[PDB]
RNA sequence: GCGAAACAGUACCGUGAGGGAAAGGUGAAAAGAACCCAGAGAUGGGAGUGAAAUAGAUUCUGAAACCAUAUGCCUACAACGUGUCAGAGCACAUUAAUGUGUGAUGGCGUGCGUUUUGAAGUAUGAGCCGGCGAGUUAUGAUAGCAAGCGUUAGUUAACCA
RNA sequence: UUCUCGCAGUCAGACAGUGGGGGAUAAGCUUCAUUGUCAAGAGGGGAAGAGCCCAGAUCAUUAAAUAAGGUCCCCAAAAUA
RNA sequence: UUGUGGUAGACGAGCGUUGUAUUGGAGUUGAAGUCAAAGCGUGAGCAUUGGUGGAUCCAAUACAAGUGAGAAUGCCGGCA
């Protein structure tokens, strides 16, 4: 169903500022640069267990 | 000192050089005016209008208050209908009250 | 006169307009009122009517 | 007007079932396309009528009151002997008039073909018949000179 | 002939909506909520000149009953005596606003007993 | 013209009180807490400034009831469910919760603001005796 | 400061680049680049390329610094549509719309340019005012 | 203003009769953004032309409506057409003006037009603004008003000047 | 308030009360005469209270006392016996 | 003194839109369009200055209305 009116900024703004992001983890390289998220691979190859990957 | 005076339609207690906003009643400015619709005459009363303890005043200045634009309507109507009215004030103060 | 100083001779008499003025009158009421035959395009009606 | 316009005009949607506007016509005399009822016609009157007796009165009463106009002073036959064709005479007539202001009218019923030759090279200079003119460009020049021989000739028509 | 009206009714929709400000939200940008502030604000200030007079009388009343009865006495018998004896000329707001200054109110205490 | 009247703002005294007086009935109780938390007894009162009284009461459960009203006396407190009113009977909560009738009196005694549920906060009546302000030293006064 | 970069007719929903870039509104170079790369949408990685060109402008071509750059602005406001006909059931049909934005980047130096408007209306309004005090001696 | 300045009955909409809009302003002048910057380039940025790129080509003014932002205020126990009248608190000192703006909190306060005895309305229709939109032209009479006229006053028609 | 001019708006009102009619003598029901109100014109209060009391409201005042009504508090104002 | 409750309804007088008929004055040392502000009026209005801005306008007297715009589920641009 509808109703009889518009929603104003303000409805919108409290269903829209409620949708903002939030943060994320982080994981400092400690071989190497590129910082990455936590639980990833480094994007410079050389992780933990060996260069599992590359840079690119 | 301290007395309760009566100009225009409003009463105030004045002290030295005591400034205040009063209902215009065509006067000039600058003058010094002695008022005899004074009372509170330095703790004292009078049934009279106790006069005798003299305030001389001098006015600060004239001016007309912020425009009273009426808009005279009906509700459900349109029926604007304005008009500004303006009603003049005078800003004033006593200049040593000689008794 | 002239076309600086054509000071009137007061020959102007008032003109009405029922379409104009909400403060000034003449408005949705134009002068006639809103209901029956006055409220419709009936106007320039026969006299013998 | 609403039936003098070209284009094909209809009901473009249903009468009802539409919350819309509801017009028998695509144009309305609310559109920004044609269609206003109200408006000029190439026969509007303006008519205003002026009597005989009135028009004597008015001219008889204007020629008096320019009588007593800055430019007043008679003219005859002479400065039109003395001009000639030439702009050049007439723009040092302007240089010794001193009424360069003054958008004086070279009234004249003799037509001295030089008047018409000359005056219009300045922002002052016009030359218009006798016979032929109105009160309100009579009163209107602000100064203009009148004939000598016309004194009765203007009393007769008063 | 065709009149212009373009720039002229912008200038005196412009005059007309300029009184419309300082409201929640947007109830002046626009014609309709702008006029319905504005008469909003109009009447508002139309009853405050009618009747603030009596409201600000009644305030005083209240107070300076409360204060009578601080002092032992009621707004009923404290006006009788004021009328039927102790003729004396003070407005209700000087007359509660006396007690600020020291004994100047006292001093009414003692005269306005009949 | 005007005469300006301006309140007496920013200013935080108000001395501390209390009073014993339960056995006596709800009203005039009621309307003296109103006046006294109110501010109704100031030469110089501010509404829109500390004007209510600091009021702490000791043993209000004394209170008895009178004429017919032994089993008469009822309030309605409905929740919003399905015959979800409650009526507590009058002579019972003489014993039980008494101060919250006086909350309940005074609070109905005044002007719906939200100075109005400030003042109830501003109120610390309880039916035991061992409470916290009387370490202020709290001025013993009857109906003001 | 420097480091402009005005984009109009960016063809995108400015139902979220207005967003992210108010979140992304106040942070350094080196530390929003990498958490735009490390996102799953579709413009960060654009916004952080376009981010790092203009840094490089502001550096070789006015000869600025760079040395406390932060984001100072990003918004995706109105941009001009493509609307038309799409079909729908029961014989009817609405209009689809294909919207953009007009992206527009700004960057500060200094925690300042909040107050430096402010001096300069400042000092508008006092040549306003001196205007209009000089045609009050005209009185 | 011709629907039709703008490549108009054009594109387009119907088999067919038929219907059908919009689209001008650079710079006095391209002297149209050479060289360089990041990039894949668009692009944006310098550099330069140039009176100026709010003169840089969606280049004649460039608003309202709208989209967002933070600077000074305060605000997350909160029952309010949310504002009035009072007034704390905060920042500035003027179109010198009962200083200017914001506003802790209190007495008070159901939007608009409609026919409606009566709608805040559970009747009505409207989000917004921009432009635009409704008492009309001629002819004839009546009445009021203003002007002339005179003691058959005046006006002309057609036609001519 | 008698006479001439014409622009009007108006025969679809309601209500408060009295005498009525139909009606249970109900009607937020209808129709008469009849005093007024809103309509054509508002405030306070009556818990909000259209026909209810003061009722007649150029404007401005943070001035005086009253009318109906109210005076334990809030919504004002009062007690004495 | 009557005074100003007042709908439709009747009565009177002004301001304004541009344009015209003009005497006058103002424009690259800026004319206008544009928007802000702690003025002026009794009202239709005058604005004062500033700036974006870039070559035409403004005061006064007479006349013309397609002459004063909130409602027509009014046309419609833009935009929620």
């Amino acid at each position: 169903a509808v109703q009889q009116r518009r929603s104003s900024k303000h409805r919108r703004d409290k269903r829209r500022s409620h949708d903002a992001l939030t943060a994320q983890a982080l994981s400092v390289c400690q071989k190497c640069g590129k910082k990455k998220l936590f639980h990833r691979v480094c994007s410079c190859g050389m992780y933990g267990d060996l260069r599992v990957k590359k840079a690119y | 000192m301290h007395a309760i005076v009566v100009c225009g339609s409003k009463q105030y207690l004045v002290h030295e050089n005591d400034t205040f906003f009063v209902e215009k009643l065509e006067a000039p400015v600058g003058k010094e005016i002695q008022l005899d619709k004074v009372l509170m005459l330095d703790e004292k009363i009078g049934a009279p209008y106790l006069e005798k303890a003299r305030v001389v005043c001098v006015v600060e200045k004239h001016g007309l208050q912020r425009k009273v634009n009426v808009i005279k309507h009906i509700s459900q109507k349109h029926h604007l209908k304005k008009y500004g009215h303006r009603q003049p004030y005078t800003k004033l103060k006593v200049v040593r009250f000689v008794h | 006169l002239n076309q600086l100083k054509s000071v009137p001779k007061a020959r102007n008499h008032k003109t009405k307009t029922l379409g104009r003025g909400h403060g000034s009158g003449l408005g949705k009421t134009s002068g006639r009122g809103q209901k029956g035959q006055k409220a419709r395009k009936s106007g320039l009606t026969r006299p013998g009517f | 007007t609403k039936g003098e316009v070209r284009g094909g005009g209809k009901k473009p949607y249903k009468q009802k079932h539409t919350g819309k506007a509801r017009q028998g016509s695509t144009r309305n005399p609310h559109f920004v396309g044609g269609g206003i009822v109200f408006g000029p016609k190439p026969n509007r009157n303006y008519s205003l009528k002026l009597n005989k007796k009135a028009h004597t009165a008015a001219l008889h009463t204007v020629w008096s009151e320019k009588l007593a106009s800055d430019n007043t002073h008679l003219v005859d036959q002479n400065l039109f002997n003395k001009t000639e064709g030439k702009t050049k005479v007439m723009m040092q007539f302007l240089k010794s008039a001193k009424l360069l202001d003054k958008n004086v009218l070279f009234v004249v019923n003799t037509l001295n073909t030089n008047l018409e030759q000359s005056t219009s090279n300045i922002k002052n200079v016009q030359v218009k018949h006798l016979d032929k003119v109105s009160v309100r460009d009579l009163m209107l020049a602000n100064a203009l000179l009148v004939e000598k021989e016309v004194l009765k000739a203007l009393e007769g028509k008063f | 002939m065709r009149i212009k009206g373009g720039k002229q009714t912008r200038v005196r929709r412009k005059k007309w909506l300029k009184q419309a400000s300082g409201s929640f939200g947007t109830r002046h940008a626009s014609y309709k909520v702008a006029k319905q502030t504005v008469i909003q604000a109009a009447k508002y200030a139309y009853r405050d000149r009618r009747n603030k007079k009596r409201d600000f009388r009644s305030l005083w009343i209240l107070r300076l009953n409360a204060a009578l009865r601080e002092q032992g006495m009621t707004y009923s018998v404290f006006i009788n005596l004021l009328k039927k004896h102790n003729i004396e000329i003070n407005r209700k707001v000087l007359s509660e606003l006396a007690i600020k200054e020291p004994s100047k109110f006292n001093l009414i205490v003692q005269k306005v007993k009949s | 013209k005007t005469s300006m009247l301006t309140k007496e703002q920013a200013n935080k005294r108000r001395q501390w009180y209390i009073v014993d007086a339960a056995g006596l009935v709800l009203g005039k109780l009621a309307v003296k807490a109103a006046d006294l938390i109110r501010g109704k007894n100031k030469v110089d009162f501010t509404p829109n400034q500390d004007c209510g009284d600091y009021l702490i009461i000791i043993n209000s459960d004394q209170v008895v009831l009178t004429g017919n009203k032994k089993e008469n006396e009822f309030w309605y407190h409905h929740s919003q469910y399905i015959g979800g009113i409650k009526k507590v009977s009058g002579r019972d909560m003489l014993k039980k919760q008494s101060d919250k009738l006086v909350y309940n009196a005074v609070k109905g005694m005044l002007p719906d603001n939200r100075l109005s549920r400030r003042w109830i906060t501003k109120v610390h009546v309880f039916k035991g005796d061992k409470h916290n302000m009387e370490a202020q030293k709290p001025t013993t006064l009857n109906w003001s | 400061m420097i480091a402009f970069a005005k984009q109009f007719r960016v063809r995108i929903s400015p139902q979220k680049a207005r967003l992210v870039c108010q979140l992304i509104v106040g942070k350094k170079t080196a530390d929003a680049q990498n958490i735009l790369s490390n996102t799953p949408k579709k413009a960060a990685t654009l916004i952080a390329k376009l981010l790092n060109s203009a840094i490089a402008n502001a550096t070789n071509n006015h000869g600025m610094n760079g040395d406390a750059l932060y984001v100072f602005e990003c918004v995706a406001n109105q941009g001009p549509s493509m609307k038309r006909t799409i079909p729908r059931a029961k014989g009817s049909s609405n209009m689809i719309t294909k919207r953009s934005s007009n992206l527009v980047v700004k960057l500060s130096d200094n925690p300042n340019e909040r107050q430096e408007l402010i001096k300069q209306q400042k000092a508008l309004v006092k040549k306003r005012v001196e205007g209009q005090q000089k045609a009050k001696m005209a009185r």
